[PDB]
DNA sequence: GATTCGTATC
DNA sequence: GCTACGGCTATACGG
DNA sequence: GATACGAATCTTTTTTTCCGTATAGCCGTAGC
C-alpha cells in the first residue's frame, strides 16, 4: 500500500505526538470515561497530519475495553446517503442512535468527517445538536471526540459575502462560543509535528527499507532527506509520502512536499521583524502575498498592522517612523482596498523596520486590534441613545437628530434628569468617556 | 429600413473587403478560411476598431445562409454565468453539426466581463469539442481575461484605424450620402477620430444635418468645429502664446474671451495644449515632469466637477510656474 | 401657480436657448429618420433633460409618447439585471401602429427611444452590458444617455453614442431667455441686473432662476414698487459682501496667524460658504495688478488645491483657514 | 475543413513525447511501467503539459481498461457535493479486474477551482478507498487546494519549458507538417512563446497560414512582442523623454488600454530588479494611484505620462 | 421638557435672532403656491429646523408641530429588514435617512418616490391650492446623503414639483453635489450674536426665576456656546440646576465631556511626543470613536485646541493646520478613520518635537 | 515571527 | 363514471 | 551545566451561485 497506510503506528509508542501533549490526551480521555464525567465533548483542533486521530484511536484501542461492562470507535460517515432522510438530519439520526453506545456497548464515537459547513442552515443545526448534547439530560453518554483539521479556506465563491467559514476552516469558524466556552468541553490544541519526532518516525522507516533502499543506492544520503524533510514540514503523511515518492523513484527529481498557511500573527511577525530564511524583503513580501493573499487582502491586517508596529522595540524607536507608517496606512485606506495598497503598506512597513533595525532590540508581544470592540460599543450607544429617544418621545413631546444626541444628549441630558432626580434615563448615554 | 438607420449601423461592414485599418488580421484569417482550418481566435483592440465586424462576416464567410443554426453569439448582454457555460455552450458544442459546415462557432463577444469561473470552466469545453466548434473570444481589455483563457486563443490584435482607412471609408460614406468634404476638414476629423471609426460616422451624420442644404454645400473645418464643439487649432496656440509670453492678466482674459467665444470647456483645451507642447523641445527634465503632473490632477478634478475659474487659472498657474524651470 | 423652473422648462425645441449645435442637429432628425445613439453632456442647468424632453414630444405627441419612451433615472434601479431584462426586453418589443391622428400631425418615426438619465451614477457592468443592446436593435430602438461627468460613461458606450456637449449659460447667451423670464413676470430690475444674475450662477440657468423668483417674492413683499438691485440679488445668493472681503485680504497681508484664526472662527459663524468665498478670492487676487508673477502662479496653485478638497465634501473651516494662512505666507 | 489545429492535431499521445521537465516526465514513466501510482497533484503555468501528462500516465497505465478505470471531471463539469458523495463514490466503490500494482484513476482535471465542500468530502473519499482507486488533481495553482488533501498527495511542480525543449517539440512538428522557416523565425517564436507550448504551436501556424515562410519580420507582423517586455523597458528608462515615446509608440498606438498597462505595471515593478525597496514601493505607490485615476473615469495618456513622470522623480532624487 | 424645546419659537413672529432671515421666509410664505425647494445651511443650532418649522406654519396653519412616529419597514438588495422612523404630520414629512447608513438610496428611491406619486388629491381641488395640495419633506442633515441618494432626488423633485416641495436642513453644504444645489433656493442661517443670545437667555431667565446675579454670567454662556444657541441653553440649565437655581458670578461654565478629553489630548501631545504618547493618544481616540462621535469633528476640535496652545509657534500651527486639512481630505475619501487620526496626531507630534 | 517558561539531552 | 385528497415532483427562494 | 528545542500566547466583529428544504400543482386510487 502507501507507507503512510503499511507503517502505520500499532500502538502508542509509535506515534508520532509529544510527550505532554499525549499525557494531557490520556488523562482527559480516561476522565471522560467515568460514569459521571465533566467533561462530554473532547474538541482536537490543529493542523493536518497530526497525529489528532491517529492518537484516538490507538488510545480508544486500550480504553474502550477497560470500562466496557461485559474495542474500536465509531465514527461518523457523511457521505452515507440513505433513503428516506433529509441531508441534514443525517447527523442527528446518528447522534440520537450513538447515545446508546454506553456500557456494555461503549465505543468512543469520534466524528472526524464533520458534516457539511459551508452551507449555513446545516452548520446551525450541527450547533444545536452538539448544543443538545453539551445540554442533554442523560444520565450516562458515551465519551464523544471531535477532531477539527484547522484549514485555510481558498481564495473561492467571489461574493463578498465571505463568512468565517469562507476564510478558515477552524473550529472557532464552525463552533459557537456557547459550545467553545462550555464547562462540559475539553478542548485540547494540538501542534505541527517536531523535527525530532518526525526524524525518528522516518528513520524507523527506513531502516524498515533499508533493503531496498541500499539496492537503488540510496542508503548513504537518507540522512540528508530525513532532516531536509524535516525542516520542511510539519506533517507526518507529508512527510512519510514524500519519502516514499522519493525512495521509489530512481533520478534527481527534486524533494517537494506540501505548502503550509502562515498565521495571522506569524504574517504580522513577518511584516514587522522580517523573516529569518530570506534578507530580502522584496522576495518575502511576493511570497507572502503570492501564497496568503485570503489573509493580506483583509482590513484587520491592516489594522493589526497599525495595532501592533510599536511592539518593534517595546515602544522605544523614533518618532519619524512611526509617522511615516501611519501616514502610509492612512494613504493605503484611501486606495479602495487595490492590491497596490496592501503591497504597498506591507512594503513601507518593512522598509521603516529594517533600517531602524539593530542588534540586541528586545521586541514586544502583538496583539489583535481591539476595533470589534469599539464597534459593539458604538451598537451599545446606539442603543442607549435610541432608548433615550424613544422615552423622551411621549413624556416630552420632541424630536432630535442622532448626531445632535452623540454631541449634547448624553452628557447634558442626564446632567438635567439626575439633577432634576436628585430633589426617564438618568445615565450617560453609552457610558463615561475616559481620559 | 436600412436608410433609417445610425451610420454606425448603416455602414457595417458585410464582407471582410469592407474591413480596413487591420490588413495582417484579415489576409490572415482569410487563409484561415480558405484552408478551411479555423483555430480558436481572440480579437483585442481598442473600441470602435472592427472586431465585431470581422468576426460576423467572418462568420458569414464560412458558413453563408447556415449563419442562423450554426454560430451562437453570446455578449454582455446575455447571462454567461457558471451555469450558463455548463449547458447552453456545452451542449451546443456536444451535438452535431447536421453534417453543414463542418464546425460549429461560438462567438463571445465582450469576454472580459465574464467572471473567472466560467472563463476556467470554458477551457475543458474549448479543447475537448474543439473538433466540431471553434471559440472566437472579443476583448477591449485583456486583463480580465484569465491566463490559461488568453493560453488556448490564437490572439490577434487589432490596431487603432490609421489615417489612410479612415480617408478610404470617409470617401465610401461621402459618396453614399452625396456629401462634400474640404481636405481640412477631413484632417480635423482624422485627428479627432482618434483612430475610431465610430466617431467618424457620427460626427460625419452631425455635419451632414448642421449644414443648411446638404448637397451643393461643403462641410469645411468650422461646421466640424462648431458641431463636436472642439476649439480650432488656432485657439489652442493663441492660448498657449498668451500663458508663455503675456503676463497674468492679459493671459486670463484671452482665455475667458477664446472660450466665451464658442462655449469652449476647458478639457478640450488641456488636452491640446498638452498635444501641442508634447511636440516641445524642453531642455530641463523637470518642466515636462512638473507640466505632466500639474495638468494630470487639473483633468482629474475637472472630471469631478469643482469651479471652473479656479481650474482655468491653475492650467495657466501651472503652465507660467513649469516653464519657469526651463529658463 | 408653479416654479418658475418648471413653468418656463422648453416645451418645443426653438425654446432651448444658447444651445443650437445640437437642437440644429435633432431638428433636422424630424424630417429623416436617422437619429443616432445621443450621449448629452454638460454643466448642471444647462437644458439636457429638457432638450430630449421637447424632442421626445415633437417627435411623437403626447399619445404615442406612453408606448415609445421608456425613460429610466437615478431614482429607480438600474442595476446588472435590470439592463439586461427590462431595458433589452423594451429594444426587443416591436413598434407600436401609429394613429391616424399621430400619423396626420406628428412625424411618428418608426423607432422607440430609451432615455437613461443621470448615466453617470450606473456601474461599469451595466453600462457594459448595454452595448450590444443598442448595436443589434439600432434599427428599432434608439438611446439617449444624459450625465454630467462624460468620464464615468465607459469609453465603448461612449463610442456607440453621438455626443452632444451643452455648453455653460452665461450672460452672453442667455440675457435674452432671462429678460423673456423678467418680463412675462413684470420684474422690475435696474441695469446691470439679469446680469449679475448669470455672472453668480456660473453656467446655470436653473439657479439664476430661482435666483430671479426669490429677488421678485420678496420685491413685491416689500411693496414699494422699486426696482431690484444688484446688491439684493448679491445679498440672497450668498455672496460675501465686499466689505467682509476686503477685511479678510488686509488679515492675511498683516500675516499674523492668530488674528487671522480669529477673524476666521467669527466669519465661519456668519454661515458664508467656503465654495463662494475661495471663488471671490480669486477674482480678487487674480485680477489685482498689485501682484506679481510668482504670486499669481502660486496662489492659483493653492487655490486649485482649496478648491478640489472642498469639492470633496470636506471641514469648510479647516480648509479656509489653510488657505488663508498659506496666502498670508506667499 | 475538418483539419484539426495544430495544438491538437500534434497533442502527445505517449509520454515520450512529452519535453520538458525531463527528470518529473522520466519519474511518470517509471510510475506508468510499475503501476503503483501515488496520489499526486500536478502544478504549473498554463500550457507546459500538466494535462497531457496525467492523460497519458493514465492511458499507459490502464490501457484497454482505460474506458472502465478513469473517470475525468473539469471544470466544464458539474463538482459540487454531490457528485463528489454519489458518482465518485460509486467509481470509487465499484470493483474492476485490473492488471497487478495497476489502481483506478480519477482525473480531477483543474481542481483549484473545486468548492471547499467537495475537496472536504474528497478527503473522506480518498480516504476510504485508497485501495482501489488514486486521485491524480492538476491545477495551475496548488494552494486552491486544502492542505488536508495535499497531505495525501504527492506534489509535483511543473516549471517553465526552457528555449530548447520549445525548439525541440517545434522542429518535430515542422518536420511532421514540413513547413519553410529560418533560424530567427524560429527564435521569435520561442520569444513571444514564452515558455508557452500552445501560444508557441498557435503563433507557428498563424505565421505559415499567413505567408508560409516562418522568419521574424512575418512572424513579428502577426505575432506582437509581450507586452509585460515593454512595460519593463518603458519602467526601466533612464531618462523621461524615451520613456514617454515608449508608452505612446509601442503601447498606446498599437491598441493597449490603459488599464492594461498599469495592470501590467504592477507586476512588472513587483518583480523588477536591480531597484531598491524604497524606490519599488514609491513606484507601487504611484501605480495604485494611476490605477485608481483610471479605473474611476479617466483613462487618458496625461495620466500615464503624469505616472511615467513621477516615476522618473522618484528614479533621479 | 428641556428649555431648548420650551422655549421654542412655534411661529414666524417669535423668531428674534436675525430680521433680514424672517423677512425673506416672510416673503417666500407670502405666496406658498410657487415655493421652491428650500435648501437651509449655516452653523448648528443657529434656529435652521425652528425656521423650517414656522415657515411650514405659516403655509399650513398651526397644527404642523402635532408629531408622530410612523415606523417605516424597508428591504435592501439581500433581503433584511432595515427600519427609518418617519416623524409625520398632517402637512409635512420629516426623514433623516443618514439614520440608515449607506442604504440610504433605497429610502430615497422608494419612500420620496411613493411620496411623490401620490398627487393628495383630498376633496376635489385638482385646481390648485396654497396648503394641502403639495406636500413639504424635511430631510435633516443632508450633508451625510451618500451621493447616490444625492442622485435618486435630482429627478424626484424636478419632475413631481407639482405635488411635493423638499426642505432639507443642512450645514456646511460642501458634500452637497452641485445638481442638487442648483435646483434648490439657498437659504443661509447665520449664528446669532452674543448680544441675541443673552438677550435670548435673559428672557429664559426671567420667564423662570433662576435669581441671576449679574448679565455677564448669561454672556460667558453665550461666548461659550460659540454661536450654537441649544448648546447655550443647555449649559443655562445645567448651571442652573447644579446651582440651586442661583448663577454666581463665579460659577463655572459646563462644557461637553468629550470636548475636555480632546483638551486632555492635545496638553498630552503638546506635553510628551514619543511612540508610547501615540499609543495612548490611539487609546483616547478609540475611547472617543466608542460614543458615536464623528471623526471629522474629533479632527476639527483637536485641530482648534491644538491652535490654541500659547506655547506653539506661527511655523508649528501653520504645519498644524495644514496636517489637519490634508487628514480631513484623507477621512473624507475614506472608509477607517483610525489611520487618518492616528497619522495627524504622529505629524503634529513629529512636526512639534 | 516574537517573548517567556519549561524540559531533555549531551 | 366521477371527484377529492394525499403522495410525488419541479421550481423559485434563503442564507 | 549550556543550550537547542518546543509549547503557549499574541484573535475577531451590489452581484452570483449552490445546496438543501419549502410548497403548490398534477396523477393515482378509495370510495360512496
Ligand atoms: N508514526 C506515525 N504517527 C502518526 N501518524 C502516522 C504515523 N505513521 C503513519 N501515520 C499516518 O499518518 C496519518 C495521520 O493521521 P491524523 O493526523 O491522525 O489525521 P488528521 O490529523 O485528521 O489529518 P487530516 O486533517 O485528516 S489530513 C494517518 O493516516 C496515520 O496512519
Ligand atoms: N475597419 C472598419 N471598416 C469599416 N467600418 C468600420 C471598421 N471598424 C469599425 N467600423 C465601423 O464601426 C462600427 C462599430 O465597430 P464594431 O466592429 O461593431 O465594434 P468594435 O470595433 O469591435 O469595437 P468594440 O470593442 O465592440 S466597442 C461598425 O459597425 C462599422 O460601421
Ligand atoms: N437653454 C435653455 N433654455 C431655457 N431654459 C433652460 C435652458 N437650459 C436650462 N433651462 C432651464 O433650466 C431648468 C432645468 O433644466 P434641466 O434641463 O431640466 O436640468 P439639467 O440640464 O438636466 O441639469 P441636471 O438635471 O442637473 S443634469 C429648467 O427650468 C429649464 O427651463
Ligand atoms: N512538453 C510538451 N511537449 C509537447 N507538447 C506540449 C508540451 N506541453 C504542452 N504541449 C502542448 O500544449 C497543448 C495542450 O497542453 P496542456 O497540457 O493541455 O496545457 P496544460 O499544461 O495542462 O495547462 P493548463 O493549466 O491545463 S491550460 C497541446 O497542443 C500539447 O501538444
Ligand atoms: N429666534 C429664537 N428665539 C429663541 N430661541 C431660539 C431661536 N432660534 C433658535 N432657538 C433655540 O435654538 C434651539 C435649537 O435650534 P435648532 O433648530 O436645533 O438649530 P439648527 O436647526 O441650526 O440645529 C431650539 O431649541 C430653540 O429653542
Ligand atoms: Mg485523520
Ligand atoms: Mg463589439
Ligand atoms: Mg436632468
Ligand atoms: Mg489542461
Amino acid at each position: 500500500e502507501q507507507w503512510y497506510e503499511k507503517f502505520k503506528p500499532n500502538c502508542l509508542e509509535q506515534v508520532a505526538i509529544h510527550k505532554r501533549k499525549l499525557k494531557d490526551v490520556q488523562e482527559a480521555l480516561d476522565a471522560m470515561f467515568l460514569p459521571n464525567a465533566k467533561h462530554r465533548i473532547l474538541l482536537l483542533s490543529g493542523p493536518s497530519g497530526c497525529s489528532k486521530s491517529t492518537v484516538i484511536k490507538e488510545l480508544s484501542k486500550i480504553l474502550v475495553p477497560k470500562y466496557r461492562q461485559n474495542h474500536k470507535v465509531t465514527e461518523f460517515r457523511g457521505d452515507c446517503i440513505v433513503n428516506d432522510l433529509p441531508q441534514m438530519e443525517s447527523f442527528s439520526e446518528f447522534l440520537k442512535g450513538a447515545r446508546y453506545l454506553v456500557m456494555s456497548n461503549l465505543s468512543l464515537i469520534l466524528i472526524e468527517d464533520l458534516p457539511n459547513v459551508f452551507h449555513i442552515d446545516t452548520r446551525r443545526r450541527f450547533q444545536q445538536l452538539i448544543l443538545q448534547w453539551l445540554y442533554s439530560s442523560e444520565p450516562l453518554l458515551p465519551p464523544l471526540v471531535i477532531c477539527i483539521t484547522e484549514c485555510e479556506i481558498p481564495e473561492n465563491d467571489n461574493n463578498y459575502r465571505k463568512f468565517g467559514i469562507d476564510y478558515t476552516f477552524s473550529a472557532e469558524t464552525i463552533m459557537n462560543k456557547e459550545i467553545l466556552m462550555h464547562p462540559r468541553l475539553k478542548r485540547i490544541k494540538f501542534n505541527p509535528i517536531n523535527s525530532t519526532l518526525l526524524k525518528k518516525h522516518l528513520k524507523f522507516i527506513c531502516v524498515q527499507n533499508m533493503k531496498m533502499l541500499k539496492e537503488k543506492n540510496k542508503w548513504n544520503k537518507r540522512q540528508e532527506v530525513i532532516d531536509y524533510i524535516a525542516q520542511e514540514t510539519g506533517d507526518i503523511r507529508s512527510a512519510i509520502t514524500t519519502l516514499q515518492f522519493w525512495a521509489t523513484s530512481s533520478g534527481s527529481l527534486p524533494i517537494s512536499t506540501r505548502e503550509s498557511t502562515i498565521s495571522y500573527f506569524h504574517a504580522i511577525g513577518k511584516v514587522i521583524h522580517g523573516s529569518h530564511s530570506t534578507n530580502n524583503d522584496n522576495e518575502m513580501i511576493n511570497n507572502l502575498f503570492e501564497n496568503s493573499n485570503n489573509l493580506l487582502s483583509k482590513e484587520d491586517f491592516k489594522l493589526g498592522i497599525l495595532e501592533n508596529y510599536n511592539t518593534f522595540n517595546k515602544g522605544e524607536f523614533s518618532i519619524s517612523d512611526a509617522s511615516s507608517i501611519v501616514d502610509c496606512l492612512s494613504e493605503c485606506d484611501n486606495m479602495n482596498g487595490l492590491p497596490e495598497s496592501n503591497e504597498y503598506g506591507l512594503r513601507e512597513v518593512r522598509k521603516t523596520f529594517r533600517n531602524i533595525s539593530k542588534q540586541g532590540h528586545n521586541h514586544g508581544t502583538v496583539y489583535f486590534p481591539r476595533e470589534w470592540k469599539v464597534r459593539k460599543l458604538q451598537n451599545s450607544f446606539k442603543v442607549q441613545a435610541e432608548d433615550w429617544l424613544n422615552v423622551s418621545l411621549y413624556k416630552y413631546n420632541a424630536v432630535h437628530s442622532f448626531r445632535n444626541i452623540t454631541l449634547e444628549f448624553g452628557y447634558y441630558a442626564p446632567l438635567i434628569r439626575k439633577c432634576q432626580s436628585y430633589k426617564d434615563v438618568v445615565d450617560r448615554i453609552g457610558g463615561p468617556i475616559e481620559a | 429600413s436600412k436608410e433609417n438607420l445610425p451610420w454606425v449601423e448603416k455602414y457595417r461592414p458585410e464582407t471582410l473587403d469592407e474591413v480596413y485599418g487591420q490588413n495582417e488580421v484579415i489576409t490572415t484569417v482569410r487563409k484561415f478560411v480558405d484552408e478551411g482550418k479555423l483555430p480558436h481566435l481572440l480579437f483585442y483592440g481598442p473600441p470602435g476598431t472592427g472586431k465585431t465586424s470581422t468576426i460576423v462576416a467572418l462568420a458569414r464567410e464560412i458558413y453563408g445562409k447556415n449563419y442562423s443554426n450554426m454560430v451562437l453569439e453570446l455578449n454582455a448582454s446575455d447571462d454567461r454565468g457558471i451555469d450558463v457555460v455548463r449547458n447552453q455552450i456545452k451542449d451546443f458544442a456536444s451535438t452535431r453539426q447536421i453534417f453543414s459546415k463542418g464546425f460549429k462557432l461560438i462567438i463571445l463577444d465582450e469576454a472580459d466581463a465574464m467572471t473567472n469561473a466560467a472563463q476556467n470552466a470554458l477551457r475543458r469545453v474549448i479543447e475537448r469539442y474543439t473538433k466540431n466548434t471553434r471559440f472566437c473570444v472579443l476583448a477591449n481589455y485583456a486583463h480580465k481575461l484569465t491566463p490559461a483563457l488568453l493560453s488556448r486563443c490564437t490572439r490577434f490584435r487589432f490596431q487603432p484605424l490609421p489615417q489612410e482607412a479612415i480617408e478610404r471609408r470617409i470617401a465610401n460614406v461621402l459618396v453614399h450620402e452625396k456629401l462634400k468634404l474640404s481636405p481640412n476638414a477631413e484632417k480635423a476629423l482624422i485627428e479627432l477620430s482618434n483612430g475610431d471609426m465610430r466617431r467618424v460616422l457620427n460626427v460625419l451624420q452631425s455635419c451632414k444635418a448642421t449644414l443648411d442644404n446638404p448637397d451643393e454645400d461643403e462641410i469645411s473645418d468650422d461646421v466640424i468645429y462648431e458641431c463636436c464643439g472642439a476649439p480650432r487649432p488656432s485657439d489652442l496656440k493663441a492660448v498657449l502664446k498668451s500663458i508663455l509670453e503675456d503676463d497674468w492678466g492679459t493671459a486670463h482674459y484671452t482665455l475667458n474671451k477664446v472660450r466665451s467665444a464658442k462655449g469652449l470647456a476647458l478639457i478640450d483645451l488641456i488636452e491640446g495644449i498638452v498635444k501641442i507642447l508634447e511636440d516641445y523641445e524642453l531642455q530641463n527634465e523637470e518642466t515636462r515632469v512638473h507640466l505632466l503632473t500639474k495638468l494630470a490632477d487639473i483633468e482629474y478634478s475637472i472630471s469631478k466637477g469643482g469651479n471652473d475659474q479656479i481650474q482655468g487659472s491653475a492650467v495657466i498657474g501651472a503652465i507660467k510656474a513649469s516653464f519657469e524651470n526651463e529658463t | 401657480q408653479q416654479p418658475w423652473v418648471e413653468k418656463y422648462r422648453p416645451k418645443n425645441l426653438d425654446e432651448v436657448t444658447a444651445q443650437d449645435h445640437a437642437v440644429t442637429v435633432l431638428k433636422k432628425t424630424l424630417k429623416s429618420a436617422n437619429l443616432p445613439h445621443m450621449l448629452f453632456y454638460g454643466p448642471p442647468g444647462t437644458g439636457k433633460t429638457s432638450t430630449i424632453l421637447a424632442l421626445t414630444k415633437e417627435l411623437y405627441g403626447p399619445d404615442l409618447m406612453k408606448s415609445r419612451i421608456l425613460e429610466l433615472n437615478a431614482s429607480d434601479e438600474r442595476g446588472i439585471s435590470i439592463v439586461r431584462e427590462k431595458v433589452k426586453n423594451f429594444a426587443r418589443l416591436t413598434v407600436s401602429k401609429p394613429s391616424k391622428h399621430d400619423l396626420e400631425n406628428y412625424p411618428c418615426p418608426p423607432y422607440k427611444i430609451i432615455i437613461l438619465d443621470e448615466a453617470d451614477s450606473m456601474t461599469a457592468d451595466a453600462q457594459s452590458a448595454l452595448r450590444r443592446t443598442m448595436e443589434t436593435y439600432s434599427g428599432v430602438t434608439r438611446f439617449c444617455l444624459i450625465c454630467n461627468y462624460v468620464t464615468r460613461i465607459i469609453d465603448p458606450l461612449a463610442s456607440r453614442c453621438s455626443k452632444f456637449r451643452f455648453k455653460a449659460l452665461d450672460a452672453s447667451n442667455a440675457i435674452d431667455r432671462l429678460r423673456f423670464i423678467s418680463e412675462q413676470e413684470n420684474v422690475k430690475c435696474d441695469d446691470g441686473v439679469l446680469e449679475r444674475i448669470l455672472d453668480i450662477s456660473a453656467g446655470d440657468l436653473r439657479r439664476g432662476i430661482t435666483l430671479l423668483q426669490s429677488a421678485s417674492k420678496g420685491a413685491q413683499y416689500l411693496g414699494d414698487g422699486k426696482n431690484i438691485t444688484s446688491t439684493q440679488v448679491e445679498e440672497l445668493a450668498g455672496v460675501v459682501p465686499h466689505d467682509i472681503l476686503i477685511e479678510i485680504v488686509e488679515k492675511v497681508k498683516s500675516g499674523d496667524f492668530d488674528e487671522i484664526k480669529k477673524y476666521v472662527n467669527t466669519f465661519m459663524k456668519s454661515g458664508w460658504s467656503a465654495a463662494s468665498v475661495v471663488n471671490q478670492l480669486h477674482e480678487y487676487y487674480i485680477t489685482n495688478d498689485n501682484f506679481d508673477t510668482n504670486f499669481k502662479n502660486q496662489i492659483s496653485w493653492l487655490l486649485f488645491t482649496t478648491d478640489s478638497r472642498l469639492n470633496n465634501g470636506t471641514n469648510e473651516h479647516i480648509q479656509l483657514l489653510n488657505l488663508l494662512v498659506k496666502i498670508s505666507q506667499l | 475543413s475538418l483539419q484539426l489545429p495544430w495544438v491538437e492535431k500534434y497533442r502527445p499521445q505517449v509520454l515520450s513525447d512529452i519535453v520538458g521537465n525531463k527528470e518529473t516526465i522520466d519519474r511518470l514513466q517509471q510510475i506508468a511501467k510499475d503501476g503503483n501510482m501515488p496520489h499526486m497533484i500536478i502544478s504549473g503555468m498554463p500550457g507546459i503539459g500538466k494535462t497531457t501528462s496525467v492523460h497519458c500516465l493514465a492511458h499507459e497505465l490502464l490501457g484497454r481498461s482505460y474506458a472502465d478505470g478513469v473517470l475525468e471531471l473539469n471544470a466544464s463539469d458539474d463538482r459540487g457535493i454531490d457528485v463528489v458523495r454519489n458518482q465518485i463514490k460509486h467509481f470509487a466503490q465499484k470493483k474492476l479486474h485490473l492488471p497487478p500494482g495497476k489502481h483506478k484513476i480519477v482525473i480531477l482535471d483543474e481542481a483549484d477551482s473545486m468548492t471547499a465542500g467537495a475537496q472536504q468530502a474528497l478527503r473522506r473519499t480518498m480516504e476510504l478507498y485508497s485501495n482501489s482507486t488514486r486521485f491524480a488533481f492538476a491545477c495551475n495553482q496548488s494552494n486552491k487546494i486544502i492542505e488536508p488533501l495535499q497531505s495525501r498527495c504527492a506534489i509535483l511542480r511543473y516549471s517553465k519549458l526552457s528555449d530548447e525543449d520549445v525548439l525541440k517539440r517545434l522542429l518535430q512538428i515542422i518536420k511532421l507538417e514540413d513547413v519553410k522557416y529560418t533560424n530567427d523565425g524560429l527564435e521569435a517564436i520561442i520569444f513571444t512563446a514564452e515558455g508557452d507550448m500552445r501560444q508557441a504551436i498557435n503563433n507557428l501556424q498563424s505565421t505559415v497560414a499567413g505567408h508560409g515562410l516562418v522568419n521574424a519580420d512575418n512572424v513579428f507582423k502577426i505575432v506582437d512582442s509581450p507586452h509585460p517586455l515593454i512595460v519593463k523597458k518603458m519602467l526601466l528608462a533612464s531618462n523621461l523623454e524615451d520613456s514617454i515615446q515608449i508608452l505612446r509608440t509601442d503601447l498606446w498606438k498599437k491598441g493597449y488600454s490603459s488599464i492594461d498597462i498599469v495592470t501590467t505595471s504592477f507586476r512588472v515593478t513587483k518583480n523588477l530588479a536591480q531597484v531598491k525597496e524604497s524606490v519599488r514601493l514609491e513606484m507601487i505607490k504611484e501605480i495604485g494611484l494611476t490605477h485608481m485615476r483610471i479605473l474611476e473615469g479617466v483613462g487618458t495618456y496625461l495620466q500615464l505620462a503624469s505616472m511615467l513622470a513621477k516615476i522618473h522623480k522618484l528614479n533621479n532624487k | 421638557s428641556l428649555w431648548v424645546d420650551k422655549y421654542r419659537p412655534k411661529s414666524l413672529n417669535a423668531l428674534s435672532h436675525n430680521e433680514e432671515l424672517t423677512n425673506f421666509l416672510k416673503s417666500l410664505s407670502d405666496q406658498p403656491r410657487d415655493l421652491p425647494h428650500l435648501l437651509l445651511y449655516g452653523p448648528n443650532g443657529t434656529g435652521k429646523k425652528t425656521r423650517c418649522m414656522a415657515l411650514l406654519e405659516s403655509i399650513f396653519g398651526p397644527g404642523v408641530y402635532r408629531l408622530k412616529i410612523d415606523v417605516r419597514q424597508f428591504v435592501t438588495a439581500s433581503n433584511r429588514k432595515l427600519e427609518l422612523n418617519v416623524v409625520s404630520s398632517p402637512y409635512h414629512l420629516e426623514i433623516t435617512p443618514s439614520d440608515m447608513g449607506n442604504n440610504d438610496r433605497i429610502v430615497i428611491q422608494e419612500l420620496l418616490k411613493e411620496v411623490a406619486q401620490m398627487e393628495q388629491v383630498d376633496f376635489q381641488d385638482s385646481k390648485d391650492g396654497l396648503a394641502h395640495r403639495y406636500k413639504c419633506v424635511i430631510i435633516n442633515e443632508a450633508n451625510s446623503l451618500t451621493k447616490d441618494a444625492q442622485a435618486a432626488l435630482r429627478r424626484t423633485m424636478e419632475k413631481y414639483s407639482k405635488n411635493i416641495r423638499l426642505i432639507m436642513v443642512c450645514d456646511s453644504m460642501s458634500p452637497i453635489i452641485a445638481p442638487i444645489k442648483s435646483r434648490c433656493l439657498l437659504i443661509r442661517c447665520p449664528a446669532p450674536s452674543d448680544s441675541e443670545i443673552s438677550t435670548i437667555l435673559s428672557d429664559v431667565v426671567t420667564n423662570e426665576r433662576i435669581q441671576l446675579e449679574t448679565k455677564d454670567i448669561l454672556k460667558r454662556i453665550a461666548q461659550a456656546s460659540n454661536g450654537n444657541l441649544r448648546v447655550s441653553l443647555l449649559m443655562l440649565e445645567s448651571m442652573a440646576l447644579n446651582n440651586e437655581l442661583a448663577l454666581k458670578s463665579s460659577s463655572p461654565i459646563i462644557k461637553p465631556d468629550w470636548i475636555i478629553v480632546i483638551h486632555k489630548l492635545t496638553r498630552k501631545i503638546v506635553k510628551e511626543r514619543s511612540v508610547n504618547s501615540l499609543i495612548e493618544c490611539r487609546a483616547v481616540l478609540y475611547d472617543l470613536l466608542a460614543h458615536c462621535i464623528p471623526a471629522n469633528i474629533i479632527l476639527k476640535e483637536l485641530t482648534f485646541s491644538l491652535l490654541d496652545v500659547e506655547t506653539l509657534n506661527t511655523t508649528n500651527k501653520s504645519s498644524i493646520i495644514e496636517y489637519s486639512s490634508v487628514f480631513d481630505e484623507r477621512l473624507s475619501l475614506g472608509n477607517k478613520a483610525i489611520f487618518h487620526l492616528e497619522g495627524f496626531i504622529a505629524k503634529v507630534m513629529c512636526c512639534l518635537d
